[PDB]
Formats: C-alpha cells, sequence, structure tokens
C-alpha cells in the first residue's frame, strides 16, 4: 500500500509504505524523496508527533491517509 | 502509378517538466513563472547545495535576513 | 452551490445549498447525508463558528467552499 | 363518483353551505358548519381520495383538478400534510421508473428534464408555489436519481455534449443556455459529481481537439455555471484545457515565423496543440513508423519549443492528430481529413493498389485491434476508400484491401474519422442523554435502528469504552450492563 | 507581502488542512482568525480553540504573531493566550506557511516541554503528576472549548 504526505513546499508526494515499517525509514523516504534531514522532519497526523521509534500501525494509519510535514520545533 | 505523398498535417503534443515544478517555498510561484515580486511590472532561479530551488529575488532577501536555507538547515551556495 | 463539509477524520461530505439558505438548513442537510442531528454540530468556516441564524451569504460561502464539522456531544 | 368529479362536487357543496350562511343562518354558525361538512366530505376520506385520484390525476397533468385538490385539502387539518406524502411518494415511484431500467439509457435525461419541468409546472400553477412542496420536490429528486450509481451522471454528461456539439445547430444561442440552466438544476441532485467531471472532461477533451464545439461562448457559459456551482477547485482542471487551446495559437504565430525564416519549409502545413499533461485525459503513447519527411517536422518544433522553454519535454500524441490527403481519383480530386493511423495506412495504398492486413501492419506499427478499426473506416464506411476482399463489415487478417480509384462522393472535402466511528459516538451520547439511564442491550438495539450502516460488536464496545474514559457515560456501581447519563 | 497571503488563502480554501481552519476576519487580509480543533486522543478532545493571527508587513521573511483567544491550559501557553514556539520567534522559515504553523501548534498541544516553560506553575504539575494534568486540562477544555 501507499500513503500521502504533504511536503512543506506546497507539493504533495505519495509514499509506498507498509504498516510494519518504522517511522525512521519513513523519514528516510522523505529525505531521498526531497532531502530534508531525518532530524528536521516532524510528521503530524491528527495533530500528533509521529515518534521516530514506532511504526505506522501504531498510530492507526490506513490507505489513502495523509501525513503532514513541518519544520522541527520545540517548547517555550 | 505510385504516389506516397502527404499534403497537410495537424497534431498535438503534451508537455511535461524535466524533473518537477520545483515549487519555490518563499513565494509559492511556479519556476518558469516569475518571482511574486517580479510579477509586478529577469527573475532567475538560484540553487542551494541542498539542490533546493528558490527564486534569486526571494532567497537573496531571506539570506539578507538569515544565512540558512528555509527547508533544510544547511548553508546556501549555488553550483 | 456546493459546500463540502469535511470532518476531523478527513471524510469530505458533499452538500448543496442555495446562496441564501440559513445555516440551520446547512446543518439539516448534513443530517441527511451524515446522520448527526443539527443540535450536535458546530460548523467552523474559515475560523469563524457559524451562528445558527446567519444566512450563508453572510459568510461569503461559494462553490466548493470547505467547511469544518466538529461534534459537540452534549449538544443540548 | 370518480375523484376529479367528486372534488367538483365538494367544491360545489362548500359554496352552497357558504352561500346558506349569508342567506339565513347566523354568522356565528359560519365556522362550525363549514368544518362539519368539510370534515365529513374530506376529513374522513383523505387517504382514500389521494390513493384513488392523485396518482392517476398527476400522470394526466390535469391542472384544474389538482388546483381544486390542493385548495380543498388545505381546509382539513393535516389534509395538506397528507397531500405531500402521496405526492412525494409519487415522485419516488414514477421517478424510479425513469432511472432504474437500463434499457431506457438513450432516453434517460430528456425524461428526467421533461419530468422535472412537469412537476415544477404543477408547483407554479396548481400548488401556488408552496415552498414546502418545492423542498420535497428537490429532496425527492435527490433520492431516486441516486438509486442508479454513476450512470445518471454519465448520461447527463453525454447529454450536454450533444447539445454543445456543432451538430446542434437547431437550438439557437438563447434556447441553448436555458437548456443548460435546466441541466444545472438537475446536475445539483447528483451525488457522484466527481464522476460527472471525468465523463464531461473526456467529452470536452474530444470537443476541443477536433473543433466540433458549436459555440465557444456556449462552452465558456457552461463552465461559468460549474465554477459557480462547484467552485474553482471542481472546474480547475477544465479551465486548464481552454488555456492550452488559447496558448497553443500563440505558439503557432512564433513557430510559423521560424519556418518562414528557414529556406527549407516542407510543403506540409503544420499545426500542433500544446496541452498541459496534468489536466488532459491520460493518453497512452504508441509508436508509428512515420515517414522521413514526417519525422523531421516534430524535431524542429520539439527543439524550437524546448529552446523557448527549458525543462520541458514534448511527447507526442499521434492518436489525436489529423492530416489532409488530397487524392487523384478518376472523377476529380478529393480531400480526406484523416487521423495519423488513417494517414499512414492510406499512404500504403498508392504504390500497390492493395496490400494484406499484415503487409500494412509492419509498415506502420499500429496495434492490431486499432488497426482493424482504422481499416474498417477505410473499407466499410460510407466513403469506401477500400474494397475488402472478401467483402464484409468486419476486417480479417487475410484481407487484401483494394484502393478505390472509382471513389465517388458529393462533397469535395470529406472526413473518415467517424471510426462511522464518531457517528457511533455521537448517537450513543445523544440517545443516552434523553434516556438518563439505560442498559447495554437496548443501547445496542437502537443504534442499528438509528445508524444506517453495519456496526460490529467489537467496534460498538470500543466506543463505549472510549466514551467511559471521556466521562460521557458511566456504568452502574453494581450493574455493568446498566449505564447512566453523567452530565 | 499580500500576494503571499493571497496564495496561502487560496491554497487553503482549495485544500484545507484536516483539523485547522483560518481565514481573514474582515477587510484587512493581514489579520486572520484561525481555529485548532483539539487533536484526538488527548485531554483537548472535542475542543475548538480560536487563535488570532497577525501577519507583519514582510510576512514571508518574518513570523506571524499568533496568540490563543480561548484560554488554553498548557505549560507553553500563558493565560494571556500567547505562545512561545521556537519556530515562531527564532527559527521562523518562509517555507513554513500558515497551514503549517497552525498544524504544528495543534501537534504541540499534545507534546509540551516543561523544561524552559512559559508557565512554570503548570510545568511543575505536568512534570511531577501527569494524571492530574489530564484532568485539569480536560476541565479547562470543557469550560472553554465546547
Ligand atoms: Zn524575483
Ligand atoms: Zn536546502
Ligand atoms: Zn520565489
Amino acid at each position: 500500500m501507499q500513503i500521502f504526505v504533504k511536503t512543506l513546499t506546497g507539493k504533495t508526494i505519495t509514499l509506498e509504505v507498509e504498516p510494519s515499517d518504522t517511522i525512521e525509514n519513513v523519514k528516510a523516504k522523505i529525505q531521498d524523496k526531497e532531502g530534508i534531514p531525518p532530524d528536521q522532519q516532524r510528521l503530524i497526523f491528527a495533530g500528533k508527533q509521529l515518534e521516530d521509534g514506532r511504526t505506522l500501525s501504531d498510530y492507526n494509519i490506513q490507505k489513502e491517509s495523509t501525513l503532514h510535514l513541518v519544520l522541527r520545533l520545540r517548547g517555550g | 502509378k505510385k504516389r506516397f505523398e502527404v499534403k497537410k498535417w495537424n497534431a498535438v503534443a503534451l508537455w511535461a517538466w524535466d524533473i518537477v515544478v520545483d515549487n519555490c517555498a518563499i513565494c509559492r510561484n511556479h519556476i518558469m513563472d516569475l518571482c511574486i515580486e517580479c510579477q509586478a511590472n529577469e527573475c532567475t532561479v538560484a540553487w542551494g547545495v541542498c539542490n533546493h530551488a528558490f527564486h534569486f529575488h526571494c532567497i537573496s532577501r531571506w539570506l539578507k535576513t538569515r544565512q540558512v536555507c528555509p527547508l533544510d538547515n544547511r548553508e546556501w551556495e549555488f553550483q | 452551490m456546493l459546500i463540502k463539509v469535511k470532518t476531523l477524520t478527513g471524510k469530505e461530505i458533499e452538500i448543496d445549498i442555495e446562496p441564501t439558505d440559513k445555516v440551520e438548513r446547512i446543518k439539516e442537510r448534513v443530517e441527511e447525508k451524515e446522520g448527526i442531528p443539527p443540535q450536535q454540530q458546530r460548523l467552523i468556516y474559515s475560523g469563524k463558528q457559524m451562528n445558527d441564524e446567519k444566512t450563508a451569504a453572510d459568510y461569503k460561502i461559494l462553490g466548493g467552499s470547505v467547511l469544518h464539522l466538529v461534534l459537540a456531544l452534549r449538544g443540548g | 363518483r370518480e375523484v376529479p368529479e367528486y372534488l367538483n362536487h365538494v367544491s360545489k357543496r362548500l359554496e352552497e353551505e357558504g352561500d346558506r350562511v349569508i342567506t339565513y343562518l347566523d354568522h356565528s354558525t359560519q365556522k362550525p358548519l363549514i368544518a362539519c361538512v368539510e370534515k365529513q366530505l374530506l376529513g374522513e376520506h383523505l387517504t382514500a381520495i389521494l390513493q384513488k385520484g392523485l396518482d392517476h390525476l398527476l400522470d394526466e397533468n390535469r391542472v384544474p383538478d389538482l388546483a381544486q385538490m390542493y385548495q380543498l385539502f388545505s381546509r382539513v387539518r393535516g389534509g395538506q400534510q397528507a397531500l405531500l406524502q402521496h405526492w412525494s411518494e409519487y415522485i419516488k415511484t414514477f421517478g424510479t421508473a425513469i432511472v432504474i431500467n437500463p434499457e431506457k439509457d438513450k432516453d434517460m435525461v430528456q425524461d428526467l428534464l421533461d419530468f422535472k419541468d412537469k412537476v415544477d409546472h404543477v408547483i407554479e400553477v396548481c400548488f401556488q408555489k408552496n415552498e414546502r412542496f418545492v423542498n420535497l420536490m428537490k429532496e425527492s429528486f435527490e433520492t431516486f436519481i441516486n438509486k442508479r450509481p454513476n450512470k445518471p451522471a454519465e448520461l447527463i454528461a453525454k447529454h450536454v455534449d450533444s447539445k454543445l456539439r456543432a451538430g446542434n445547430k437547431e437550438a439557437t444561442d438563447e434556447e441553448l443556455e436555458r437548456t443548460l440552466d435546466k441541466i444545472m438544476i438537475l446536475f445539483r441532485f447528483i451525488h457522484g459529481k466527481d464522476v460527472f467531471e471525468a465523463f464531461y472532461k473526456k467529452d470536452l477533451a474530444k470537443r476541443l481537439l477536433v473543433g466540433k464545439s458549436a459555440s465557444v461562448d456556449a462552452e465558456k457559459s457552461m463552465l461559468s455555471k460549474l465554477k459557480h456551482e462547484c467552485g474553482a477547485a471542481f472546474t480547475s482542471k477544465l479551465e486548464g484545457m481552454f488555456k492550452d487551446m488559447e496558448l497553443s495559437k500563440d505558439i503557432m504565430v512564433h513557430f510559423k515565423q521560424h519556418m518562414q525564416n528557414q529556406s527549407d519549409s516542407g510543403p506540409i502545413d503544420l499545426t500542433v496543440n500544446i496541452l498541459t499533461m496534468g489536466y488532459w485525459p491520460t493518453y497512452t503513447p504508441m509508436e508509428v513508423h512515420l515517414t522521413p519527411e514526417m519525422i523531421k517536422l516534430q524535431e524542429v518544433f520539439k527543439a524550437f519549443y524546448l529552446g523557448k522553454h527549458s525543462g520541458r519535454k514534448l511527447q507526442w500524441q499521434t492518436t489525436l492528430g489529423h492530416a489532409v490527403l488530397k487524392a487523384e481519383f478518376k472523377e476529380g480530386k478529393k480531400e480526406f481529413q484523416v487521423s495519423l493511423f488513417q494517414t499512414l495506412v492510406l499512404l500504403m495504398f498508392n504504390e500497390g493498389d492493395g496490400f494484406s492486413f499484415e503487409e500494412i501492419k509492419m509498415a506502420t506499427g499500429i496495434e492490431d485491434s486499432e488497426l482493424r478499426r482504422t481499416l474498417q473506416s477505410l473499407a466499410c464506411g460510407k466513403a469506401r476508400v477500400l474494397i475488402k476482399s472478401p467483402k464484409g463489415k468486419e476486417v480479417e487478417d487475410g484481407d487484401k484491401f483494394i484502393f478505390n480509384g472509382e471513389f465517388k462522393h458529393k462533397l469535395f472535402r470529406i472526413k473518415i474519422n467517424q471510426i462511522r466511528q464518531y457517528q457511533i459516538d455521537a448517537a450513543i451520547v445523544r440517545i443516552m442523554k434523553m434516556r438518563k439511564t439505560l442498559g447495554h442491550n437496548l443501547l445496542v438495539s437502537e443504534l442499528y435502528n438509528q445508524l444506517k450502516f453495519p456496526v460490529k460488536p467489537g467496534d460498538l464496545k470500543k466506543r463505549i469504552e472510549s466514551l467511559i474514559d471521556r466521562d460521557y457515560m458511566e456504568r452502574d456501581k453494581d450493574n455493568p450492563n446498566q449505564y447512566h447519563y453523567v452530565a | 507581502a499580500l500576494k503571499r497571503i493571497h496564495k496561502e488563502l487560496n491554497d487553503l480554501a482549495r485544500d484545507p488542512p484536516a483539523q485547522c481552519s483560518a481565514g481573514p476576519v474582515g477587510d484587512d487580509m493581514f489579520h486572520w482568525q484561525a481555529t485548532i480543533m483539539g487533536p484526538n486522543d488527548s485531554p483537548y478532545q472535542g475542543g475548538v480553540f480560536f487563535l488570532t493571527i497577525h501577519f507583519p508587513t514582510d510576512y514571508p521573511f518574518k513570523p506571524p504573531k499568533v496568540a490563543f483567544t480561548t484560554r488554553i491550559y498548557h505549560p507553553n501557553i500563558n493565560s494571556n493566550g500567547s505562545i512561545c514556539l521556537d519556530i515562531l520567534r527564532s527559527q521562523w522559515s518562509p517555507a513554513l506557511t500558515i497551514s503549517k504553523v497552525l498544524l504544528s501548534i495543534c501537534s504541540l498541544l499534545c507534546d509540551p516541554n516543561p523544561d524552559d516553560p512559559l508557565v512554570p506553575e503548570i510545568a511543575r504539575i505536568y512534570k511531577t503528576d501527569r494524571e492530574k494534568y489530564n484532568r485539569i486540562a480536560r476541565e479547562w477544555t470543557q469550560k472553554y472549548a465546547m
């Protein structure tokens, strides 16, 4: 199966992923797709950080879903 | 007796980009289309070592505000 | 015109309304195609909670102007 | 008595009673008498009258009797409400007859348009433009049109194509837009609108690339309704097509100048449309053995266009092109506006008066299934530019088509190209708010009655657990089966 | 620039973010009002918290002053409704658009950082006892968001 992600530049790209896949590989796929480093992504689904050490199946993600990409932030 | 000749012709052709629109992030325009400021009347595209595309008129101003690529955090240089 | 009332899950419910329908009409139309009675909606259009007496023309709702639907479980 | 005559009888009797009161009965008896007679004549036979007469009467479009019927039924309490039902149910009954039968596809839309105009007319004359009947007219059409998934949209899309086509010279400019306005009032009722675009887009794709649109002003008028009816997002891709046609002509001015500056200009007069690949219908590129003079013409253009816009790539569509081939017959010269396949195949029928089906195939390279379609256009059509051996409608691999040097046709220029998760949650709190106390069993029962989709027991329990966590619902201290409303 | 804000407004009207909604409040396009529906599986569930965006005169190259209008319980958001994101003060990036800053705020509603907090009084409660945090935030949401 595949998944949609909305990059920062307005474009949208589709990622070929499996539920068993971990988020680190997801960020690596974002990297080699367009190239912002694994550290700087912060994937958002339903207003939740997609934790690096987890997999899509953890977050209840299915086909034709959408993931949002932003720039890394922090508290204050 | 033997006559293989054509006299007119119409056709069509779909045009597609070489790699991708390469959407500028500062101004959200289309790369062949001019910079958003440059539209209001020679607006060239300048690359970063990230390969990131930005209109020169946008990235120059952003650099004048910050020596940092906006997408990636690396530094800005062309090829 | 068509307003597509997309909820949290991303499901994009289609709706049709005349330019002068009162927003109670919009909620009622959502009831038919989605099943939530008008008491439990809180339609949010472009960051303004629509009020139950305003006419749709007040908010400049056009064709394909996406609203947002959020459930108010209490809903009186 | 039949209902149409009976209503006249009731209309007569009420006025006599209305006349009696003015004559000698006290005015204070005006109301109880009228209600008394009205109750007995109609109040006790509302369903009986409507069933016997309304369904028959509506079909005949009998304007006066319905006007009498609606006028009379308003007097009874709940009489008008009883008229909405049997009138509403009539639409869903006769309406379904229009759409449900697939054998009526060719005559679908006009019935829907006609039947739409009829019911609207009854509202304007008989029912006095009653807003309540207008709504249930709209709500009812929305129902039965959608009892057939994705076909009404296709036929409405196909219908608009026929109206706009250059063959539609009969309907003038003013007549046409009124027809469209009636369609847009019908296109609103469809639910699968995203299927309408693709069918209307594919048809609109054919219209532009063969110049068969009757009126460009009618074209732009159509999108001005969809854009106003579905927003610029719905019609975004459509408007891109019109730009491409507009932009292409500009390219022709610059390209044509380049060839004039070159002393080596081929006799072939060239025009090429440049269309944004994203918007237009997806086409599968397919290779054809173009002639050495043919291959060059793209090369100068492709380099020229690329030289004027870097980063692009022009991949050609040989399928959508069309050329002219002036011919030298025995009774005058003729022109043939022919697609590229027809152009190449017809360029195989001069050196030899005929060639086998296979002899032509490796010469050009077209797919067999479409080459057969092309050859059929050159043999079986009305302009039989080939003689099929054996003669027949369909083409076979053994066919030795023979060029028609005895071709006769009236016109000089001729064409051949004819060939649920939150929903569960919302209902649970909604039901439980009214109840203030309930068990699991009834809460489960009312859900399927109140939810119009399947509900798994596992999914149903999970929402209950989730709602417990959010403090919406609370179990009894001693009865887990029994819940109580919290707030 | 306006043209940047115009393009953002159009591309947001066409393809809106899922649980976000922002549009101009009136004639002045530089003053938007937004709305962050509370992310699911959080104490803010079912909430609708209204922001108030203010774009500067050089918006692409200078952050917008977003500030909650609905009093939100959060270590990183003061009672006045002001946020202290690093992306919004120090590391503002033009590539980041309003549809993205709103979504990032929505994500941060569930991912606070009591270290270096804008409200240490709540930060201590969050760091020590998260069970009470999810109840005080819930009651604030119920008494302001619904
Ligand atoms: Zn520029
Ligand atoms: Zn970069
Ligand atoms: Zn730019």
